[PDB]
């Protein structure tokens, strides 16, 4: 049972981080790339290398010690991607759009995805191919079966580890997060445009519609973000996921709750 | 009585030129019309499904229409490899013969004549008012997610519909000559369809195929055998 | 239904939370949520598709607690998203390269997202591409189709009352009637089309109409529906097939006196 | 007209429930709600297209209750809300019937390139006004278009005004809604040109458009007749042979009227 | 700095106007506000770009009326892009579209940036490639690290240069900023149209969510650009950025602030 809101001084803080892309990192080199991306054969024999996978990110931040009862809640949300510019470099080893050309932008399938929760965010699996096999040392739908591709209720998670969730796998599960706001965009097509925005002016309210935020269980915020920009093609013609970090900044205030 | 699909009984062609076999039905052009080839000792194949669809393996040669009170398939370069029985069938779901098959039409030819499998058990020799029970062992699909049939062939006679069941086994439907006698049923988790005939009758003495239904999320009848098994011949 | 107060109270509000499985033709046990290969006609004449290639329209008729011993259910507000958009990022499972050495081609091309909320089936109007295309049997399409089937046919009327039935081709909501239905569809056709698709838990749709009276469930039933044909994947052959994903619905209900 | 106070009571309200089937050309039964194949012509001297290649505007014209079966002091229904919707959007997902495959063994190429979507909602036939893409193209008898086309009708030509006062007649090309005139109509339209264009296509029965102008008061039916007005050619239909036909659809209007006093 | 009363009169506000010409890189004097042609290299570690291939962040530090404790609030923005129908020369060294065809208009990736503060913009640094070697001249990413191609906390500058701070290297510091308002939009893709809209009718209001605009430190404000509108494609098929000056103008007006 939510009740008042404590104000004064000491009433309120800030949270302030950044979360970096796991993209899969094929090595040191392609940090925040992913693997060249392989074609499989068949629907069968579909056993993609754990660094072709990009994963869901994710950060466990404690807040100030509380506790008759009050719980940290988020009220505002302010985030953006850092380093869009970043896509303009368009001289380093890509494949020319044609004779002497400038290389190839980053484009393609882009999914742009953050959550501010009290609590991990919980995951609903769903699978493009069932038979799809996903490597040890990712976290993914165990048991899939026929009705995986559509929709199968056992496959359930928490996004409770970094580069184990593997996004093509896992979306929020609609049927809980009651205590998390998500947003999330996957804008597919080969060739699309990243369209990406950047201010320090715009502000996220995480209030429901009864004017309660996400309640931080054991004073512990939980920030969620994907960020998969697109494609980067190089001048073989390989193509590989480049991802970047996301700014986090969350203002939260005390609230007292029953039992 | 049933709905009746009338086949001419026999067509000859040379080598080279083109085979028509018509399947005459009352109004038929306003039902989705399926064609099997059957070779004789062999499991019947689909060659054509709803009217005009070939499935991956049947070539270009083989062609298939249906407008008026007339169906047709059409094999146009003919090979002795063609030679063979052929059938049209419908399907009229919510009907007392839901299942109705041609009468056939054997061509000849004038010239100079797995991932899915379907294993079938139980035929054999058996005295008139005896029992016996056939069985059919699927591999390689779910078996829950598929309506299964039984269909014969008598000595002479053509291939009529005996039995459906659906993947859940809750719908069951027989032909009129089999109603108290016949009992269809199913073990999903061993993969078998099985035909319980007791009080068997001289007229019972066929080869019995087993037919499976394309893939359906609640395992729902769909009018169509798109996959047979190699037969089982009893005798009374 | 001279519609009248709205009852208030602990047990005068209920909730109705389900998924649908999208009707796209499933071809086999291994393409459950696809389409079969979508074969050409060679004339208008001879157009007869294979039921598994034909997409259709999924319901639901979901019972709410009995009211009567004249009170009926009102859905108020809609939640809804597509569940699984992060599967099509899966572009490594028997794809066709974009080009020489590429990741696969991605899912793209005409989609339909379509949902409805109402107190009974969601009502139809046939309209045909072409007349003489012969629906199969075990659809439920446009009977006597005549040359005028093509623009506008009054005599193609229909409820949506049957799963894997209604092909999406055939039927668009009859906006002469669904006078106790809101529904809400977007075509977005064309080849090579980007999916755009957003998630979020924070989104609400309000069902009420401008006399603020939500749709009313007749015998205590609550009628979703839903089309979420994403678009087209294309395989190793060129061959293509359509795809779908399942639809999360939340709806809550008040009790409405009536008259 | 001066407009005075709107009436209340039960039988103060009416509406008006209907589609319109377009006309895209019609070349033969087979093709009823597509155009021909488009010719283009040598030059721009010798450009004669046939009758059934040029899509036209849709009207209809609906008699509204009398009114005035009254007594002194004067009547008119007055158009308030609309509801609109393209008829028969899924049909674009026909992709398996007589078309041109996109590539290899691909599906067929959907309905796609320049679109106009178009409607209008008046108490009087709309108002045209023309403008010709080449001056010197010859349209059809059967068809109502600019007469005595001079190089100005190019641009803007001020003979070649006309009212929608018949369907099959009116090709789409030729006409825009006169902007000078049409004070008892409410029009919109969308012009989506390009040739590889994605149509988007909204369905919904919770959307409403207000016909009220900024003084509060809609189109006023004359002799109590609603004119509803409609174009829909959601594209072009590339089929086997790479020739290509306009598709357009039909579209359902519902309007709400309410009587209004007007004098003198 | 507790910020109090604004100040009223005839004498309590002041404005001011100016343009921001682009550093796209100015190969030659007949290539002003154009880059270089851009050259791929061979691989991602011998990747040296020239200096006049790099578009740099424009400033401008425009010094206001002598005041003093009273400071100078930024308060409204109105911004546009100067000389957008020039991008309408299609006759002038073009490659055709097709043979015959008119020119190949300046398209593809686009960086459009504005940012009005009362102090230097503070930059982050992130690297598309983590071994490419800026030139001399340039201000960029020192001792760059792997984690520098996601995020470097190391990587901090002032945007205090003109023809210095590369675009692909630096974005606004989100961590940063309290006393800068910024807005950009990455429009990345090989073929995508420029949309640029001009009116003199546009104000952006550069207050924050307590009623305050950026304060001008040492009685000076701050305005900062990037508009690269896309590429030009030359006869021989080589691709140079092309960048168009921004108009500021800027009201401003006397606030009293403490300590």
């Amino acid at each position: 049972e939510v009740l008042e809101v404590k104000t004064g001084v000491d009433s309120i803080t800030e949270v302030e981080c950044f979360l970096t892309p796991e993209m899969g990192d094929p090595d040191e080199h392609l940090r925040g790339f992913s693997k060249s991306i392989s074609i499989s054969d068949t629907f069968e024999s579909d056993s993609p290398n754990r660094d072709m996978l990009p994963c869901y990110s994710v950060a466990r931040i404690p807040l100030p010690n509380l506790n008759n009862i009050l719980m940290w809640e988020a009220v505002t949300l302010k985030t953006e991607v850092i380093g869009v510019t970043s896509l303009m470099n368009v001289h380093s080893n890509g494949q020319a759009t044609h004779d002497n050309g400038a290389g190839k932008p980053v484009q393609g399938t882009s999914f742009h995805f953050f959550s501010v929760g009290g609590e991990a965010l919980e995951l609903q699996g769903v699978l493009f191919n069932y038979r799809t096999k996903y490597p040890d040392g990712t976290i993914f739908p165990k048991n899939a079966t026929v009705q995986s591709q559509v929709m199968n209720t056992e496959h359930k998670a928490y996004l409770d580890k970094n580069k184990a969730y593997p996004v093509e796998c896992w979306v929020p599960d609609p049927t809980r997060n009651e205590n998390t706001r998500y947003f999330g965009t996957l804008t597919g097509g080969e060739n699309v445009p990243p369209v990406l925005h950047i201010t320090n002016t715009a502000t996220t309210v995480l209030l429901d519609e009864f004017g309660v935020g996400p309640l931080c269980k054991g004073d512990n915020l939980y920030l969620s973000a994907v960020d998969v920009c697109g494609m980067f093609t190089n001048r073989s013609g390989s193509q590989q996921w480049r991802g970047l970090s996301r700014y986090f900044k969350v203002q939260l205030r005390k609230r007292r709750v029953k039992n | 009585g049933s709905y009746v699909l009338t086949q001419p009984p026999s067509v000859s062609v040379a080598p080279g030129k083109t085979a028509r076999i018509t399947c005459g039905g009352n109004n038929i052009g306003s039902r989705s019309v399926h064609w099997y080839q059957h070779k004789p000792g062999q499991a019947p194949v689909m060659i054509i499904s709803y009217d005009m669809n070939r499935p991956s393996g049947i070539p270009e040669r083989v062609s298939g229409s249906n407008y008026g009170n007339t169906a047709t398939l059409t094999i146009s370069r003919v090979e002795a490899g063609d030679e063979a029985d052929y059938y049209c069938q419908v399907w009229d779901s919510r009907s007392d013969h839901p299942y109705v098959f041609g009468t056939g039409t054997r061509v000849t030819v004038l010239g100079s004549t797995g991932e899915v499998q379907l294993v079938e058990s139980g035929g054999g020799l058996v005295k008139p008012g005896g029992s016996l029970r056939l069985s059919c062992a699927a591999s390689g699909i779910t078996f829950q997610y598929y309506a299964m049939n039984w269909v014969r062939q008598a000595p002479g006679k053509g291939l009529e519909w005996v039995s459906s069941i659906g993947g859940r086994g809750d719908t069951t439907y027989y032909t009129d000559s089999v109603k108290g006698r016949f009992t269809i049923s199913r073990d999903n988790s061993k993969s078998t369809l099985y035909l319980q005939m007791n009080s068997l009758r001289a007229e019972d003495t066929a080869v019995y195929y087993c037919a499976k239904e394309p893939f359906d999320s609640s395992g729902d009848h769909r009018g169509v055998f798109d996959y047979w098994g190699q037969g089982t011949l009893v005798t009374v």
